[PDB]
């Protein structure tokens, strides 16, 4: 039947099924198997087309849209390989003052954050991170942790 | 807590 969001897709390179969430921007091998309120962290990287451009890593934010994106896929591989974590990178790299909390935004209900931010939010799963999400503030991660 | 996004 499959959870909110997942659908089936193979492979370009093996051919192999596998399964990817059109909420989330997440996706997997494994065939994937609500609340008030929800509690993420996030890691947002910014570009020249943010809102605001920029953060307390840098006065004015540069970076393509596209650069951004590669960066996002660059910490997504890294935590996926488990090279590094979630938490370290969110500290070192995310464009918003709560990479000081490990990137952390605390719990939140419907109504609160970016419509796609919220999305991908209550559709995953707790422990569940998500693939790039876009919202006007820039390029998110999100990790949910609650 | 800090304007944009909590």
């Amino acid at each position: 039947k499959l959870p909110p969001g997942w659908e089936k897709a193979m492979s370009r390179s093996s051919g192999r099924v596998y399964y990817f969430n059109h909420i989330t921007n997440a996706s997997q091998w494994e065939r994937p198997s609500e609340p008030a309120r929800v509690r993420c962290s996030h890691l947002l990287v910014k570009h020249s087309q943010s809102r605001r451009p920029s953060s307390w890593r840098q006065e004015k934010i540069t970076r393509t849209k596209e650069e951004a994106l590669e960066l996002i896929n660059g910490y997504i591989q890294k935590i996926k390989s488990g090279e590094e974590d979630f938490e370290s990178l969110a500290s070192q790299f995310s464009d918003c003052s709560s990479a000081k909390a490990r990137g952390d935004l605390g719990a939140f209900s419907r109504g609160q954050m970016q419509k796609p931010f919220e999305d991908a939010s209550f559709a995953l799963r707790t422990g569940e991170m998500s693939g790039p999400v876009f919202t006007d503030s820039g390029i998110h991660i999100i990790l949910r942790t609650e | 807590q800090a304007s944009t996004p909590r």
